[PDB]
Formats: structure tokens, sequence, C-alpha cells
């Protein structure tokens, strides 16, 4: 009974994670997009900005 | 900045010590050759790790057997304690001086996946480079299957019926034609999984041994001996 | 989602042939090199059977080489073994196992236990 | 009965992809289309972090920026002040083949595990001034693939034993265990919360975990083949997972669908480690090949090429205020990019 | 008194062709040589840190050809000066010795490693191959200091500049010991060293048979026609430089001035042979080596 009762748990993960609020991927795309832009400026790995700023040299 | 360059001063020292441990583990290190144990479970790499150790073990994680023969060290690893996927954790033995491939000849039905775990070790990406020390176990009881003839490796292995012996075959003494036609036919499927792909950049060694077998440690010592020659000669430019 | 369904399969009487089948989806199968493995009752997972990226490398265990010819249809994405002679011996569940990774000459499947590029299996009972 | 839990787990995976495909409506590069081309982005190596003996195998920054753990599978873990190359700290290990490696966030902790099954966590201030194995966690049956601290008292512990654990370290107890995956979990990340958590393993899905409830919130099974590194989005929203079909991709926790794949025609090799940069713009992976590819993550363009390293690139990992990125790779060597 | 030199068209043909043709290849052959060491190879091991030691050598060497290559072109008539001549040749000398302890320790680096592959493991350091890389340059530059001394430009009769890579005339009785004690101590017992580890090499690789490891018949060929090369290009050279201080110390006289004049082209023929060495070495020790090969894309 060991094949039945894991597909019984895997049944009861897939109810579990079915009836879950999923949004529109143009949402979270435009989530995403909108965090990358609100932080691009304090990313210091989109410039190579000279040593007088940064460590490493 | 008087306390910081006091400060890095410090860390140039801690450094220093750092380096200098770091010195001499390289050259404990270098100095010794890792091995890594595999084959089947059922037989053949306890039984050479309990000679090596009469020649230190651990059920938890890794069994490691550390011995050494004339003055050199060798460390033994059978991977214990781990899953029956072997595909990652594989991985990490990319750098071992050897694999010693251990194989129960005597079990015709568990040729075939022995021989699929060659193949696999013998082409993976990261063991390309690694050469096998093929141990054919079991001689004794391969001979007296081939004996008794109860089972027949052309029921297993079909191309055995057309088999001949090799020329270059070293039968040991008192030891009758059809054992060893059956121990060249099991050594030469691993030799030609061995020869199908390498383009020389590692080699198999194959040897026929038991658990009465007492010259293991030296075949090991012999062949890894060979593994590092090998090694020189492509780094000194003489292949 | 990596899926891999097998059909084909039932009672067939010693010496008769019978094609199994397995359905591939998840991945591309034209570039992963494919295999039959089996589980008779009682024994344990046995690799039967595999067959390269391009189709050509076919190899089979001892016990079918005779027999059990392995094709593949990258086109219709799909795997076949024909049994064309069959044994008693031969009733097990056949699975259809892919190789862990892509570009690769490994065959690192865990036949025995669970692997998860494998199908769910067909049970041929001879 | 077999049959029919089957055929019940098949009708809910197909109920989850129609839900899916019903929430999916435009395409996260559709939407970027508008967005400018990140650029040419060059990295240089301002630091090489030498003095390991084997092939690293695992990396982890300190929240100070600064401070960095390495794992070496001769069995070393030595912490580096990145800025200076010196070595701070080389803590010798009871098992060599050490797969992964975490720094605490407080910096007085450091973890280590691999083939011992074992997650071994130092003191790095000890009043002695040495390093001393803090604690000695046991209760995974399969190698130790990564560990992150999610406290100085708390740490989750991914095993090849395709099960996840949540340990107090103080009790060395396993609190709690996440199951659920088939195959080898070989990667975990934490959400910036330390909420949830999403792991990859080697059945090519990944899965968000409840810290404090140990149920899988949801599944991702976009790759094909196993998973080998995997990492938060900067937001907490999202993450990347690679894997060995040489893709990555990006998954998103509320959308619950891949928004992006990030994938070139000419690598075929598979990707050992995945990071973002600060803003999430850019995603850090690195490869089977010499190389690390940086990835424009909004519009999966291929930003740039961080080559270097003489063997395969094992860890990747992005310093925590963003000004560098350390990638260690086999050749024994780890390397600062800026 | 003085020979006539008869036969001194090979001083004046034979040797500049032979060192344009050296030039042209050992040129391309040390450059790739250090390129690929310098901007392609590894972190370096112990046996790379020689086998550079060695190409650099070698590229030295070249570098130091072309004004020889005037010189000889123009009946041996120097025209940059004495300083000049003096450094030329002591450059030239210290390439040439440097190469020769470099294959010396290049051959006793692979003795250890192929008798002993085990047992060396742990003693093969590169800071160790550092050391007496530094020591061997060193032991070079000292030994062949006197050359800076002895190589002055000299007028003859036939008022040409001559630069001498030997000495003058006045100074020839001790610069024929200075000589037999370089060839001795930096030619001799290094010869000695290579012929006997290359034999034991040999001597290793055939009983052993490489086992049955990969033990293609190129390794075996390589290990033998180093030492062979080495020899037959070094050994006439000394020998007929002895020979030829000799002659000119000795002899001078018409009842052996044939005598000289033999002995004096034989030695110009062993002086382009020595030249050889700078062109042989990249390819038998680079080329030739599957390895490098790899490395060379
Ligand atoms: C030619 C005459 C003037 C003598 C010149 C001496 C030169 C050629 C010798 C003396 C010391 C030697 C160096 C000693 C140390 C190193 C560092 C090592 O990592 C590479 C070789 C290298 C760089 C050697 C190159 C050759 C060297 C520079
Ligand atoms: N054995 C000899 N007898 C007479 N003249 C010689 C002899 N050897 C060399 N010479 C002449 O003396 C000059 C210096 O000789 P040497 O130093 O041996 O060669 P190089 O001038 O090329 O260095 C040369 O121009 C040569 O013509």
């Amino acid at each position: 009974t060991a094949s039945i009762a894991q597909a019984r748990k895997l049944v009861e993960q897939l109810k579990m994670e079915a009836n879950i609020d999923r949004i529109k991927v143009s949402k979270a795309a435009a989530d995403l997009m909108a965090y990358c832009e609100a932080h691009a400026k304090e990313d210091p790995l989109l410039t190579p900005v000279p040593a007088s700023e940064n460590p490493f040299r | 900045t008087e306390d910081q360059r006091n400060e890095e001063k410090a860390q140039r020292e801690a450094n220093k010590k750092i380096e200098k441990q770091l010195q001499k583990d390289k050259q404990v290190y270098r100095a010794t050759h890792r091995l890594l144990l595999l084959g089947a479970d059922n037989s053949g790499k306890s039984t050479i790790v309990k000679q090596m150790r009469i020649l230190s073990g651990g059920t938890s994680g890794i069994f490691e057997t550390k011995f050494q023969v004339d003055k050199v060290n060798f460390h033994m690893f059978d991977v214990g304690g781990q899953r029956d996927e072997r595909r990652k954790w594989i991985q990490c033995f990319n750098d071992v001086t050897a694999i010693i491939f251990v194989v129960d000849s005597s079990d015709y039905n568990r040729l075939q996946e022995a021989l699929n775990l060659f193949k696999s070790i013998w082409n993976n990406r990261w063991l390309r480079t690694i050469s096998v020390i093929l141990f054919l176990n079991k001689q004794d009881l391969l001979a007296e299957k081939v004996l008794a003839g109860k089972s027949k490796i052309e029921d297993y292995f079909p191309e055995f019926a057309r088999y001949t012996t090799p020329e270059d075959a070293t039968p040991e003494p008192g030891e009758d034609p059809r054992v060893t036609r059956a121990k060249y036919f099991i050594r030469d499927e691993f030799l030609r999984i061995s020869t199908a792909s390498g383009d020389g950049r590692h080699y198999c060694y194959p040897h026929f041994t038991c658990a009465v077998d007492t010259e293991n440690a030296r075949r090991i010592f012999n062949d890894c001996k060979d593994i590092i020659l090998q090694m020189n000669l492509r780094e000194y430019n003489l292949v | 989602q990596v899926q891999l369904q097998e059909s084909g399969g039932g009672l067939v009487q010693p010496g008769g042939s019978l094609r199994l089948s397995c359905a591939a989806s998840g991945f591309t199968f034209s570039n992963y090199k494919m295999n039959w493995v089996r589980q008779a009752p009682g024994k344990g997972l046995e690799w039967v059977s595999d067959i390269s990226q391009s189709g050509a490398s076919i190899s089979y265990t001892g016990s079918v080489k005779g027999r059990f010819t392995i094709s593949r249809d990258n086109a219709k994405n799909t795997l076949y073994l024909q049994m064309n002679s069959l044994k008693p011996e031969d009733t097990a569940v056949y699975y259809c196992a892919r190789c862990p990774a892509p570009f690769t000459r490994d065959c690192f499947d865990v036949t025995s236990t669970t692997y998860a590029y494998r199908g769910q299996g067909t049970q041929v009972t001879v | 009965e077999l049959d029919q839990l089957r055929q019940e787990a098949e009708q809910l995976k197909n109920q989850i992809r129609d839900a899916r495909k019903a929430c999916a409506d435009a395409t996260l590069s559709q939407i970027t289309n508008n967005i400018d081309p990140v650029g040419r982005i060059q990295m240089r190596t301002r630091r090489t972090l030498r003095g390991h003996l084997a092939k690293i195998y695992a990396m982890h920054w300190g929240t100070d920026s600064r401070l960095l753990v390495s794992a070496s599978q001769d069995g070393k873990l030595i912490i580096w002040d990145s800025y200076t190359t010196n070595k701070v700290h080389a803590i010798p290990l009871r098992s060599s083949w050490v797969m992964t490696c975490a720094y605490a966030p407080s910096g007085n902790y450091v973890a280590c595990g691999g083939l011992d099954n074992i997650c071994s966590i130092y003191n790095l201030k000890t009043r002695e001034g040495n390093v001393r194995v803090s604690r000695e966690l046991a209760g995974h049956t399969g190698y130790l693939s990564c560990c992150r601290f999610l406290d100085d008292n708390q740490i989750v512990t991914s095993s090849g034993d395709t099960t996840c654990a949540l340990w107090d370290i103080e009790t060395g107890q396993q609190t709690t265990t996440f199951t659920g995956h088939t195959g080898d979990v070989m990667s975990l990340s934490l959400a910036p919360d330390t909420r949830l958590f999403v792991s990859g393993a080697c059945d090519a899905s990944a899965k968000l975990w409840d810290v404090r409830e140990g149920m899988c919130r949801q599944t991702f099974t976009g790759h094909e083949s196993d998973i080998n590194a995997i990492c938060f989005f900067p937001n907490g929203n999202a993450f990347a997972t690679g894997s060995d079909d040489a893709t990555c991709r990006l998954f998103d926790l509320r959308a619950d669908q891949e928004l992006m794949t990030y994938s070139h025609d000419n690598i075929i090799c598979g990707i050992t480690s995945v990071s973002f940069s600060k803003s999430g713009r850019l995603l850090l992976a690195g490869y089977d090949d010499f190389n690390c590819n940086v990835w424009d993550a909004l519009k999966a363009d291929r930003a740039g090429v961080l080559a270097g390293h003489d063997n395969r690139v094992s860890c990747l990992g992005v310093t925590d205020d963003g000004m560098a990125v350390a990638t260690g790779s086999w050749d024994s060597f780890l390397k600062i990019w800026n | 008194f003085k020979c006539a030199l008869t036969k001194t068209g090979f001083q004046f043909y034979y040797l500049p062709a032979v060192y344009i043709l050296v030039f042209i290849i050992g040129f391309l052959g040390n450059s790739v040589a250090i390129w690929m060491f310098v901007f392609h190879m590894k972190p370096w091991s112990g046996i790379s840190v020689y086998m550079f030691n060695l190409a650099l050598a070698d590229f030295l060497y070249v570098l130091t050809l072309p004004a020889l290559i005037f010189y000889y072109f123009n009946k041996t008539d120097w025209i940059f000066g004495d300083a000049m001549c003096k450094l030329q040749r002591f450059i030239f000398h210290v390439n040439l010795y440097g190469s020769i302890l470099f294959l010396t320790c290049i051959s006793a680096h692979r003795y250890s490693g192929v008798v002993y592959p085990l047992k060396s493991l742990g003693r093969l350091k590169k800071k160790n191959a550092i050391c007496i890389s530094v020591l061997v340059w060193l032991i070079v530059v000292v030994a062949i200091s006197p050359i800076l001394f002895y190589s002055g430009t000299g007028v003859r009769k036939n008022k040409t500049i001559t630069c001498y890579d030997t000495t003058s005339d006045e100074y020839l009785r001790s610069y024929f010991i200075y000589s037999m004690c370089t060839t001795v101590a930096m030619f001799c017992v290094p010869l000695v060293l290579i012929l006997g580890c290359y034999g034991l090499i040999v001597r290793a690789l055939i009983y052993k048979d490489l086992d049955n490891s990969p033990l293609r018949r190129k390794s075996i060929y390589l290990v033998i026609i180093v030492p062979t090369v080495f020899a037959v290009s070094y050994i006439p050279f000394h020998v007929m430089k002895t020979m030829n201080l000799r002659a000119r110390l000795d002899f001078q006289t018409p009842a052996m001035c044939a005598f000289n004049d033999r002995v004096y082209a034989t030695y110009q023929v062993t002086r382009g042979l020595a030249s050889l060495n700078s062109c042989v070495d990249p390819i038998l020790y680079f080329l030739a080596g599957d390895t490098f090969r790899r490395r060379l894309s």
C-alpha cells in the first residue's frame, strides 16, 4: 500500500497547489519590470563605475 | 591611520600563517592519491576495503580507508550512505587519481548492469580523464560456476559462443581453458567499452582478483604509478 | 513538465511479437539518449536497450539482443521497442527512461528505486 | 485504486495547466520589448582569490559585502577578505567533499556539508580566536547539496535524499522537513523576507516551501533536466532556475508560471550557478564551460560574458550591495568581478 | 706565419646561410612558445618553468643571431664597435649555455617524473623550479662574464675589423683554459647528466613498457631522439671549438697549415650545427608534444 499512499499524497499536494490565487502574467511582468526600473540606479553592476566610487579598485 | 595600518599588518600576518599552512597542506594533498571505489554494493567493495584496512572505515557517510604501499599513501573512498542516484555526487570525484571498479565477475545477471555503470563512468564529462582500475572480483566463484556449468554466459551474453580466448591470455596453473575463456570474455567486455572511446586520456587496468587475494594493494600501487606516469608524459609533452 | 507515457503490452503468448511505444513530452527528445528498462516481478529494474540521439548507436542487453529492436521517431517524438520473439522471462513492467542530460554519452539512470525521467511503465505478461 | 489516483493526479495537473494558461495573457518579452536594452555589460576581474588546492565547489558572500567563504573539496573552508585579497580564515574539514558552504547573516557562523550527509556549523567568533565546530547537524540520508542560514539559530539545508530540512542549530534537531521532491535537491534559495524558500531538484522541478509551515506552496515544472542552481529575485516574487538542459528560466510566484527562458543555440552545457544583481535586471549564470553569461533578465538577451576561469564555473554570488560578483571555478580559483 | 685560410668560405657563406635559416625558424618557433606559455598556459608547474626558460634562452639566441649574420656576410668584418661586439658575443654565449643547462634541468625533471612518478609527486614544487632557474641563469651569467673581457674587437692584416668570439691572439693561452673550464663545467657535466637521465628514462619506459597504459612509441622515440639531437648538435661544436683554439695556439706553421685550415672549416660547420639547437628545441619540446598542440587551439 506504499504506491497508493504516495499517489494519495501527490493528489493531496496537487489539490493544495491548485487552489491558489494566480495573478495574470502581464501583472507579474509589469511588477518585475517596475522593480527593476525603480532600483536600476542602485545597481552597481549596470555600469563600470571608476575606482573613485566603488571598492575592489 | 596608525590603527588602520596595524589592522592591515595583522591581516597580512594572519594571511601569511594561513598560506604557510596551505603550502604544507598542498604538499600533503599532492603526495597522497585519492581512489574512488565503485561497483555494485552486493559484491566486492566492502571486502576490498577490509583487506586494505588489514594491510579506517566509518558507517556515517563515506567509508574511507587510508593505506600505504612502499612509501606512498592511498586514500580509498567507498561512497556509502548515498541514494542509488549516482549522477550528481559523482561529479565531485572528477580529480581522483583512479576509480577502482569492482565487478562480481561470477554474477552474470548483474554483469550487464556493471558494464552499463562502467560505460557511464568512462563516458562521463567529468570522468573523461580518470583511469579505472578494474577489479574483476570473485574469480573463485566464477571458476566454480564455469566448472559446474549450472548457468552459462551465452544465456546472458550471446557473443560468448563465438568468443575465443586472446593469444596474450596468461592462465594460472591448474586453470582449465573454460574458466580462462569466461574470465577473459568478462574482462574483454569492459576492455571493449574502455577502448571504444577515450582518445588516450585515460586507461583501464583490469585485474582478476578474489577475497583471498592479498596482492590488490600492489596492483593499485602499480596502476596508479602508471596513471601518474602517463600524466607526467602528457605534461612533459612526451605523451 | 517532462512526461513519458508508455502504451502497448498486456497478455501475449510466448513467441509473439509486441510493439511497446512511448510518447514523450516536456523535452526536445531529439537531443536525448533514450532507454528501455525492465522490472520483472520481484527482481528490480533492469536495463533492456538504449538508442542515441540521432537514432544510431543502438544497444541491447544480452538477454534480448537477438530481438527487442529499439527505434526512435524524433519527428513523431516517440520511442519504440519491437519485441519480435517473446519469452515467459520477458514478463515485466517496461519503462521508457530518458538520460538525465541532453548531450551526454553517459547514461546515469538510477534503474532501481525512483528515477525522475522515467515513465509509469507498461505491463507485459507472457 | 492506483489507476484511479493516477487519473486524479493527471486531472489535477491538467486543471493547473488550464489555470496557468488562463492567467497567462501577455509575455514578459512582449511587455519588455519597449524597454531599452541594458547594453553590453562587461565586468573586469578586479580580484583573483587563490590558495585553494582542489576545485571550489561552493561560495557565499557575507552580509558586509566584503568577507567571502569558499569551500574546496581538498577539505577547506577559506574565509577571504575580498577587499584586500587576504585570507581571514582557513578551516580544515573532516570530510573533503564539501559541496556547499554558507555564511551566517551575522557573520558569526559558517556552514558546510557534503558527501558525509552532515551540516557542519563553525563558530567564527570563538573567544580563543580559533574556529571550532559549533554544531554537527545529522539526519539527512543523502549528501548535503545546499545550506542557507535563516539566522544564527536556524539553517535550511537541502540534501541528496530528495528532502530539505529546517534545523534548529542550538538543539541540533531537524525542526521541519520539506518533502515532495523526487530527485536530489541540488539548490536552495531563501526569500528576502525568509518566510519562504524555493528549492530546485533533479526532478526538473522547483518547489516553494513555507518555512513556518513545512508545506510546499507551489511547484514549477518548466525545466527539462536536473536543476543545479536557483536564486530568488530581489523582489522576492520570482526566482531564476538553471538546469542541465543549458537553459535558465524565470518563474513568478504569484503568476505561477514561467516568465522567461534565457538560453542560446550555441550553449549546450548545463548551468551550475545563477544569481541576480541588486535591481534584478541582470541574471548572472555560470556554465559548464569556462564562462559565466550575464543576461538581461527582462529582455532575455545575453548582456555579457565573464571569462577567465580555466575549469567549469562551479559557484556564483552577487554581493549584498551589488558592487561585485564572485565566481569560483573547478580550477581552484575564485574571481571577483566589477 | 699565419695560415691563409683557404676554406674561409665556410665562415663567409655557409655560416650566414645557416644562421639566417636558424633565425627564420627559431624566431617564430620560440615566439609562439613564449606566447603560449605566458598568455595561454596554466599558472605553470615545475617543468613549465624550465620549458619557458629554455624557450626564452633560444629566443634571445635567435635575436642575437642577426648581428652575427651581418658580421659573417662581410668577411668577418665588424661595424658596431668593440663594446657592441663584446655584448653580442656575451649574450650569444649566455643564451647558448643557459639553453644547455635548462635542457639539463628539463631532463632531470623528466627523469624524476618518469622513473619515480609517485615518489616525486611531493617533491614537484614550482618554487623549487623557480629557484633552480634563477640559479641556472646566475651561474651562466657569472661563468660567461669572462667573455665580456675576452671578446675584444681586433684588426687583422686585411684591414678588416674582426669581432672575436673567442679572444685576441694575446690572451689566447688563458682563454684556452677558460674555454676548457666552461666546456667541462657547463657542457660536459650537463651532457653526462642529460645522457644518463634520458638513458634511464628509456630503460624505465622499455622495461616497464609503460605497463599497458597508453604507450605510443612516439614517447620512446622522442626520449631517444632528444639526447641524440643534443649530442650531434653540441658535442662536435665543443670538440671543434677546443680543436680550433689549440690550432690557433699551436700549428700556424707550414708543416701543419692544411690541418689548421681543415679544423677551422670543421669548427665553422659545428658552429652552424650548434645554432641548429635553437630551432630543433622548440619543435622537439613544444610542437612535438600533443599537450602543447591541444593548448595551441
Ligand atoms: C640574457 C642575460 C642579460 C641575462 C638575463 C636574465 C634573465 C633572462 C633571467 C634571470 C631571472 C629569470 C626570471 C626569474 C623568474 C621568473 C619568474 C617566473 O614566473 C617565470 C620566469 C622568470 C621570468 C625568469 C625569466 C628569465 C630571467 C628573467
Ligand atoms: N684556426 C684558425 N687559423 C687561422 N685563422 C683563424 C682560425 N680560426 C679563426 N680564424 C680567423 O680569426 C678570426 C676570429 O676567429 P674566431 O673567433 O674563431 O671566429 P669568429 O671570427 O667568427 O668569432 C676569424 O675572422 C677567422 O677568419
